[PDB]
């Protein structure tokens, strides 16, 4: 029950690759099917789940990474890839294998994969 | 084969896209063999056919700045038909006139909706990139049977069940747009100048017709031109757009097999109010090929009827 920081004030700045994973998070945000969950902050109290929260310590979303790519907090692409990874890794925690969200976001995971592979 | 309820002229209206659109009734016919100059749509990679709808959503800022001189000048807008797609080589294409227009500004960021249908045919002759980018086309306006009607109109009742136009012209490319045919003869069918050559042309091309499977792995078959049905007064085929701005050209049929369905029922975004869609892929290479769409009354009979997109099939 806490919104993760979208955007710093005091680190540093720098524009290199970054403008590449910008188009990844196009093609994943726009596929489109399957995004309108872990688009936003998992919502606790709308889901009746009491739990999510103390199951997954740390919350990543589609749109927190997308301001943080913004306001240019990233300074190395890794730290990236590592928060849209960690994104998927917390689904297949919480939820069992057969229902359908770990069905999604395999398939995401799959673009991701398959895009992230072309970097510059 | 069943009774319909559904009003076949509600998912032409475009309800999904919004309902208070500006609306013009002027007309603009170009003389044949007459030379024009006309802006290219960006983004647009379809076949369109006269009197076919496109309806259209735009988010870029060079976008918006044409549609905005379009409307103050002749609202007349050129959509070429691509050999290949990835290409921009063209030969031929058809005009399109903006009929309504809607300006909407969704978080700081303009957005035009706007719905057009085709005119005329036409010969590209040259194609410059303007300093903006956006290619403007210098083209060249094209020069445009009872019996044969008879003849299609029986064999299309064979496939399903006043609906189709009079008129020869009209006919023609009523069937052209709706035939479930590869996209190479649909730039054949756009060359023939003539309505009685097309008309002999596509009863030769609809007696000989495949089953159409996945583009992707192209192992499982979907449906045969027996299982279309038309749930819109365009017909089968119509096109529809997405949220995000892509356009669908989606073919109506009541039953399709090697599809497995992935979520649960929703109406949002519903090009067919009244109906809910849930995603459908194949059983072999998952490629989503279309949406399978369940009533929410009782009252409807066609309480199931399957939504496939065009550009995810091949005929076999
Ligand atoms: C993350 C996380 N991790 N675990 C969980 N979640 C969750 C998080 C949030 C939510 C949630 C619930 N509600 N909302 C509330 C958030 C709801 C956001 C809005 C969702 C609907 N809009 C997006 C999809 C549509 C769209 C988009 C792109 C293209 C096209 C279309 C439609 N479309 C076509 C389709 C065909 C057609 O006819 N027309 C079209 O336009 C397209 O071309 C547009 C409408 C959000 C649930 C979950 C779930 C979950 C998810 C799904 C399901 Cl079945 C069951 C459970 N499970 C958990 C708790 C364990
Ligand atoms: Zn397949």
């Amino acid at each position: 029950d806490s919104q993760q920081h979208p955007a710093p004030e005091k680190s540093s700045k720098v524009s290199e690759q970054l403008k590449c994973c910008s188009g990844i998070l196009k093609e994943m945000f726009a596929h489109a099917a399957y995004a309108w969950p872990f688009y936003k902050p998992v919502d606790v109290e709308a889901l009746g789940l009491h739990d999510y929260c103390d199951i997954i310590k740390h919350p990543m979303d589609m749109s927190t990474i997308k301001s943080k790519l913004e306001a240019r907090e990233y300074r190395d692409a890794q730290e990236f890839g590592a928060d849209v990874r960690l994104m998927f890794s917390n689904c297949y925690k919480y939820n069992p294998p057969d229902h359908e969200v770990v069905a999604m976001a395999r398939k995401l995971q799959d673009v991701f994969e398959m895009r992230f592979a072309k970097m510059p | 084969p069943n009774i319909i309820n559904f009003d076949t002229s509600l998912p032409t209206s475009h309800t999904y896209l919004g309902a208070d659109m500006e609306e013009f009734h002027g007309r603009t016919l170009h003389d044949d063999d007459s030379i024009q100059v006309i802006p290219v749509l960006p983004q647009v990679m379809m076949i369109l056919v006269p009197g076919q709808t496109l309806p259209l959503q735009l988010f870029h800022p060079q976008e918006v700045s044409m549609v905005r001189n379009l409307i103050q000048n002749d609202r007349t807008f050129a959509v070429l038909a691509y050999s290949n797609v990835q290409e921009r080589e063209a030969e031929f294409g058809t005009t399109a006139e903006i009929y309504a227009y809607r300006e909407e500004q969704d978080f700081g960021i303009e957005i035009v909706k706007v719905k057009a249908i085709g005119r005329q045919r036409f010969k590209v002759l040259e194609l410059r990139t303007q300093s903006d980018g956006i290619q403007q086309a210098k083209v060249q306006i094209l020069p445009e049977a009872e019996t044969l009607m008879d003849r299609i109109k029986k064999q299309l009742r064979e496939w399903d069940e006043d609906s189709l136009p009079s008129n020869p012209i009209d006919f023609s490319y009523w069937v052209a747009a709706n035939l479930p045919i590869d996209d190479s003869l649909r730039i054949q069918l756009l060359k023939i100048d003539s309505a009685i050559q097309r008309l002999r042309c596509e009863l030769d091309i609809m007696n000989k017709c495949t089953s159409l499977c996945c583009k992707q792995c192209q192992e499982t078959e979907i449906t045969t031109k027996n299982e279309i049905f038309s749930l819109s007064r365009e017909g089968p085929m119509a096109a529809y757009v997405n949220p995000h701005g892509y356009v669908h050209e989606i073919l109506t049929v009541y039953k399709a097999c090697n599809l497995n369905l992935i979520g649960r029922p929703s109406t949002e975004h519903s090009w067919f109010p009244g109906y809910a869609w849930t995603v459908a892929q194949c059983k072999i290479c998952a490629s989503h090929i279309g949406w399978k769409f369940t009533a929410t009354k009782k009252d409807m009979s066609p309480q199931k009827f399957w939504g496939l997109t065009r550009s995810a099939l091949i005929p076999t």
